[PDB]
């Protein structure tokens, strides 16, 4: 009879403990493994894919495939705004429904860049140029091509190479964000200008379709885990 | 026969365990496998590209 | 010095030449191969054609119309009335394959179009109604388009299969649909993609006539578009070529 | 797991109405077998490898098509009967059912 | 760990990191430092949190039944399935094939129904939960032969202890559980379509050993899973369409996302 | 007093755990084992003998001896079917009373080759072939000798040695199949016809038996312990 | 220390076993192979099943009375509707192939009878 | 005085056991004995039979 004394904590279940148990069939012979392709090892995996952006969710096109499409024309200015939203990855309505957004629904801190890839979806004799920036948190939206300037932009040339990758970096005074909509930790703003003008020559299509593609870069990381508010369960099926 | 591992700590310990049953259906969970390999998913083409060079050329 | 813009592929007694090409996806790292000795469960030896099998069959093409959802096919179920790959599939009860799938879609410089082309593996399909379940010759077609539909399928007591290009049947977002092996096809650059798809199961032979392995899916992201005076109809033509396919219990012809 | 659990049949007056309701036994499902049919109040019911003739209107009009193989169909007759029939197959582990609306 | 940010500064070259094609799948590995000045910056954040162990090896309750003590229902029944609730069922079907072993635990509460009986002084209830596999006999009522579970793995419990855990090997014909089947059971394509073909769990009955009292009583039981030393293959997207039934994937079309003002507005 | 803590899991009873209990009859003297001849080890050894097959189980034939005889006999042709039943060695009611089926109704799982014998009990001057074949689950029982030589077949010559053994081999999609009847894991078909004719000559009877016994191979295995569907208890006898 | 009467033969998924028999007549002392490459025309790749083709089919039998004259059978016919053999030769331009033919025949002691079995290359009739 | 064993793992990790009792009648059970021999049930003659010769000659 060795002495022993139980300490608080004894009795109880937690959801999240790590215990051995007696197993209910003994000297099991499990299946042996065959190599199956394409093996998941961590979440970072997942979530490092491009995946199309809804940035006209817009009226009833989040019921269409216009969603998706960014609409770009010929116009007689230039400055004009083409597209603009805030940069909250799994909060903002733009994103919580992409394969990085919807998995950083299951976490409350994400820490990294954000990649953001542009493809041009019109004609080979249409060609322009697009001014793409970033601003950090402070004064509000840019409400003109020369205040986005003053911030975090690259000037993209539509040529032989169609796609462009807008880098987001990290710039924070905390080391995580919240996933969820918050004031003190906030992304900041992501717009679009026209750097020069859309030029068509004539018996071509002068409106023409942007896409938009979302990844994370090789310093992403999440923690936190939680319950995605998106899933509800009326009964058992 | 007891095994001594590492604990979770952060940066800028150790600690033992043993197997009580006979099943290995019956041990804890393997939390500390720290292994990744993104180039299934990114980047699966044939010929490689480099980030510098064009991409279609 | 060449430019990578070309290629060539061989199989069999054909050949597929591109002049313009965006580059080939070999599915998840894995290169096509044959079953081991340390993972097949079967013992009677298989039999391996390995030419008369493994060569390009070509589909029948399909019109892309200014208001087309998309298309959707079944590869085993889609070469199972060609050449002599149906045949064998027939007679045997297990088949393990491989296969790669070359889209081809040509446009002048005026036309302007976006296409993607993905491979989806278990690709269940849903039905209209909540209560049954899609049937058969209405989910599957043999050397058939199987278009989809903008608009849900209306709800009533029939087995037809909801065709929402946005939820694609499956339930899920069709933007997401880039984490399967995809290639996109930009009329004003792309012309043609190329995709290498390895056997992908839980198992390492299954009956080809009762199980589809994975479900070629061409959805057209951004519409085609031209001015009056260009080519109207513009087509779409897919081929298929099984790599490395493996035949085990032959008997009696049917399914 | 009845096939087509929801579905219509319509079917003129004077030819017999042919209801099937077809079912494949889970290998989970090992029980006494029984099948009930309902008409929305019971016109036929198979119980302990027993078949029993329920409904004033529908006596000798209703009778099965096949039970055990794992078809349990019923063929009506006279029809004048407009109604929802509801087929429930009941295995001890596990149970299913199918609905069947037929319009004159 | 993740990587260290490195430093660059002022370029002017031919190199264009940042132009590509997305027609290939080729997602861009394309670094900040690359259209942009950078410090040198270390990491020492770490991937530990978002590893698939991490992400599925916790308990998650999939189905809650009730049972008397006297009367008709007097006890309880359910196939293993973890497709009866959705926050467990959404989380596995991120990937096509899984391959886990299962810990098992339950919680079994006792709750005294309205009557109108008097005297009622109740003793210690036990308990007993047993397991038919896919081909074993089924009890018919409460007082079966079938509950000498001479060979059928089987608990009991007393009220008032700590929940009873077992813990479940790989229990599969194949070599990977399937979260997905396209495909029938029969070959003549005219049948069950989906992944009902391939579930064979076998069933869990629960019951009370004693009665313990001469007023009613109703016990519940809920059932929690955890997976453990868990692979998984070929990830798919996540499921936007609400859950209707728990044989198949039947759902109802719904919007891609939530819908804003303009293109242009912020919120 | 050393501190623990219990975790969840305790004071249950476990039908098939392994622990050590306190001996109630403490330095007790256990008689010394003496060589009994025929120890079992394994179930895989009452399993590989030879049991006679009930295949004529039809009507009242299972309350008589006649229900293993398999009645061959002289017809003016040729192509006939025997006899003929499914793979399925737990369930089939032709299998499920032999010793392998009985073993197998304690298991769920079960999977390698199955070794089928048949004897031939007729005349020493009566002579004939026979065409014992195997069909793989796709297309349905085989309804002529022609449909069935496409499948695994082994022509059986009667001469001097009087037994032949069709050996049916494992093709399976999956490494096990499921002991109760299921569609998935579908078996296959067995069946005999007469590949060419029975010679009698005269003063000879012209109607004699087969006799069938069934084994399993070196590569037989069974998992998952249950109970057998078979015994049924009213009352504590 | 076994009799010369018994043989058995295994090809493909297909055995035959005899009790009584004469031996095994080999063509012309030939046993059949493939085609060299010293020997080839054609260019492109040969397709060789080695197991879906190569194995026994089984043709409808014949009877035989007291008055039959004899029976003849076409080789590459016989087996054109026969298996995947005959598909194989459907698609196919140009086949190559070698054949055995085990005829049975069995009667009791009392029963007295004669047969000739024999392979004619080019039998034009 | 503890024994080191193996478990029982899959193919394609050992656990210790200590005997607190001192009767040998109170330990746990022997469940890793893996030894066949059928070779008296099957074929038990007393003239050995080859496979490929005839059984009878
Ligand atoms: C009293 C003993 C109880 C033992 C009960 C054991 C039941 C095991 C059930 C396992 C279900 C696993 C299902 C996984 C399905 C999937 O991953 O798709």
């Amino acid at each position: 009879g060795l002495p022993t004394m139980n300490t608080p904590g004894s009795c109880q279940f937690l959801t999240s403990d790590d215990f051995q148990s007696p197993s209910a069939m003994p000297q099991y012979d499990v299946t042996p493994e065959m190599r199956i392709p394409g093996e998941v090892k961590n979440l970072m995996e997942i979530a490092e894919v491009d995946s199309v952006v809804p940035v006209q969710n817009v009226g009833e096109k989040v019921n269409s495939m216009e969603a998706y499409q960014i609409p770009v024309r010929s116009n007689e200015g230039s400055g004009t705004q083409v597209f603009g939203f805030p940069l909250q990855p799994g909060y903002s309505s733009v994103f919580s429904r992409t394969l990085l957004g919807e998995i950083l629904n299951y976490y409350t801190h994400w820490s990294g860049s954000i990649k953001l890839t542009f493809m041009f979806c019109g004609s080979a004799m249409a060609t322009g140029k697009f001014l793409l920036a970033y601003s950090p948190p402070g004064a509000g939206a840019p409400t003109k091509r020369v205040d986005a300037m003053l911030g975090t932009h690259v000037v993209w040339d539509v040529g032989l190479q169609s796609s462009c990758v807008l880098c987001i970096p990290w710039i924070s005074q905390t080391h995580y964000r919240y996933v969820t909509s918050d004031e003190y930790t906030a992304g900041g703003f992501i717009t679009c200008w026209y750097q020069t003008n859309i030029v068509v020559p004539a018996d071509a299509q002068s409106s023409c379709y942007i896409m938009c593609f979302v990844s994370a870069c090789n310093d992403f990381s999440v923690r936190l885990l939680k319950d995605t508010p998106f899933i509800s369960q009326q009964n058992f099926f | 026969g007891a095994q001594v591992s590492t604990q979770k700590t952060g940066a800028h310990i150790h600690y033992t365990n043993i197997n009580y049953y006979k099943d290995a259906a019956s041990n804890s969970a393997n939390r500390q496998d720290f292994t990744q390999d993104p180039g299934k998913f990114t980047e699966p083409v044939k010929d490689i590209m480099i980030k510098s060079l064009p991409a279609l050329n | 010095g060449y430019s990578d813009r070309a290629r060539s592929i061989t199989l069999g007694n054909s050949t597929i030449t591109t002049q313009e090409c965006a580059n080939v996806v070999v599915g998840y790292g894995v290169w096509p191969d044959y079953l081991k000795d340390s993972e097949a469960t079967a013992e009677d030896q298989p039999t391996q054609p390995d030419v008369a099998t493994c060569r390009f069959y070509t589909l029948d093409s399909v019109q892309w119309q200014k208001t087309s959802p998309g298309w959707w096919w079944k590869l085993p179920d889609a070469l199972s009335n060609l050449g002599l790959f149906g045949q064998n599939m027939q007679y045997h009860y297990l088949g393990r394959t491989g296969y790669t799938v070359h889209v081809q879609c040509n446009a002048s410089k005026f036309h302007q179009g976006c296409l993607l082309v993905v491979c989806v593996p278990e690709a269940e399909m849903g039905c209209a109604t909540l209560d049954n379940t899609p049937s058969s010759a209405e989910l599957l077609g043999g050397d058939s388009a199987k278009e989809f539909a903008d608009k849900p399928v209306a709800s009533g007591s029939n087995k037809l299969v909801q065709r929402v290009v946005y939820n694609a049947g499956m339930g899920v977002g069709v933007g997401n649909l880039t984490i399967f092996p995809h290639q996109w096809i930009n009329l004003r650059t792309n012309n043609s993609a190329t995709i290498v798809m390895p056997y992908t199961n839980s198992v390492p032979m299954d009956n080809m006539f009762r199980h589809n392995n994975v479900t070629l899916m061409v959805i057209p992201f951004v519409p085609l578009d031209y001015c009056p005076g260009s080519t109207t109809y513009v087509p779409i033509t897919v081929t298929i070529a099984p790599m490395c396919a493996e035949y085990n219990g032959l008997r009696l012809a049917g399914h | 797991s009845i096939t087509t659990p929801e579905e219509m049949i319509e079917k003129a007056k004077g030819e017999t109405a042919y209801l099937p309701c077809k079912f494949t036994l889970s290998p989970e499902d090992q029980g006494p077998l029984d099948i009930e049919w309902l008409i929305s109040q019971v016109i036929i019911l198979y119980s302990g490898d027993k078949i029993y003739d329920y409904y004033p209107d529908l006596k000798g009009r209703v009778h099965f098509t096949s039970l055990k193989s794992g078809d349990a169909s019923i063929n009506v007759t006279n029809l004048q009967d407009i109604g929802t029939y509801q087929c429930k197959v009941k295995k001890a582990p596990g149970v299913a059912n199918k609905k069947i609306h037929l319009v004159v | 760990r993740v990587a260290d940010t490195v430093g660059t500064g002022p370029t002017n070259s031919e190199a264009i990191p940042a132009l590509t094609a997305a027609e290939t799948g080729h997602t861009s590995q394309v670094v900040p430092g690359d259209t942009m000045q950078t410090r040198h910056v270390k990491n020492y954040h770490s991937r530990s949190e978002s590893t698939i162990e991490n992400f599925l090896c916790r308990s998650a309750c999939v189905y809650f039944t009730e049972y008397e003590n006297s009367g008709a229902k007097r006890y309880a029944e359910w196939v293993l399935t973890p497709r009866q609730a959705a926050q467990l069922r959404r989380k596995l079907e991120f990937f096509t094939y899984v391959r886990f072993d299962l810990e098992l635990t339950f919680v079994i509460t006792s709750t005294q129904q309205p009557s109108t009986t008097q005297n009622q002084d109740a003793q210690i209830l036990t308990h007993q939960i047993m397991y038919v596999p896919p081909g074993g006999p089924v009890p018919d009522k409460v007082d079966s032969y079938v509950w000498q579970t001479s060979t059928n793995p089987s608990v009991f419990w007393t009220e008032g202890n700590a929940p009873p855990r077992m813990s479940i090997p790989f229990l599969s014909i194949g070599n990977a559980y399937s979260n997905f089947y396209d495909g029938w059971s029969e070959f003549s394509r005219n049948g069950v379509y989906g992944i009902n073909t391939l579930n064979n769990m076998g069933t869990l009955y629960a019951r009370h050993v004693n009665a313990g009292s001469t007023g009613p009583i109703k016990s519940t039981i809920r059932i929690y899973f955890k997976p453990k030393h868990v692979k998984a293959w070929i990830p798919r997207p996540p499921r936007l369409c609400q859950y209707e039934k728990a044989k198949n994937v039947n759902f109802q079309p719904s919007g891609v996302t939530t819908t804003r003002q303009s293109i242009t507005t912020m919120t």
